[PDB]
């Protein structure tokens, strides 16, 4: 017998996240439960600043305010197909032709 | 949230700028579209009336 | 390829065909020799300088 021959190309432009300078927007965080949690929140506590009124004039009464911050969800998927014949073939080690 | 991400830290190369004393880092993102279908996000289409 | 949280499908097969040929573009130079630049190329009359 003789083969037909093709050609693999392999080669391509490895990316990283850290590497990039996107990441410095970013504070990366591997939380391995992910996929466990809801929704996270984050409550902020704020006191307002106050001024001293003058004479005549209504007073800045103190009013304690707070507010919340969330997060939303970003789900991604990628598949990648493998041949029924190359994936039986990878299991049992044939040992003829070379 | 913040005790995470210290520790080691590694040099890499990059571009900067300096308005009003403040340092942004520049960035070029195409690196990582090319060779895709997928659009870019940082286009995208606008209309006007 | 990249992955997307988009509904819109992704391609499943990697790696896309790419059927190519080579082109032959032979060239050719004739040179012409005399036959009396032979002829007096192999022998050696040994009459005169």
């Amino acid at each position: 017998f003789e083969a037909i021959f093709g050609t693999f190309c392999n080669r391509l432009e490895w990316v990283y996240f850290l590497t990039s300078g996107l990441a410095a927007a970013a504070h990366a965080i591997k939380f391995h439960d992910l996929n466990k949690l809801t929704t996270g929140k984050m409550l902020f506590h704020v006191q307002v600043p106050r001024v001293a009124s003058g004479a005549g004039l209504p007073t800045s009464r103190q009013t304690t305010i707070m507010v919340t911050k969330y997060s939303e969800k970003s789900p991604i998927t990628i598949p990648f197909e493998l041949s029924a014949a190359c994936l039986t073939y990878l299991r049992e080690t044939f040992e003829g032709t070379i | 949230l913040s005790q995470a991400g210290a520790h080691s830290l590694t040099p890499l190369s990059m571009d900067v700028i300096r308005l009003g004393e403040k340092t942004v880092i520049m960035e070029n993102l195409r690196r990582v579209y090319k060779n895709t279908d997928t659009k870019d996000p940082l286009e995208r289409n606008v209309d006007l009336t």
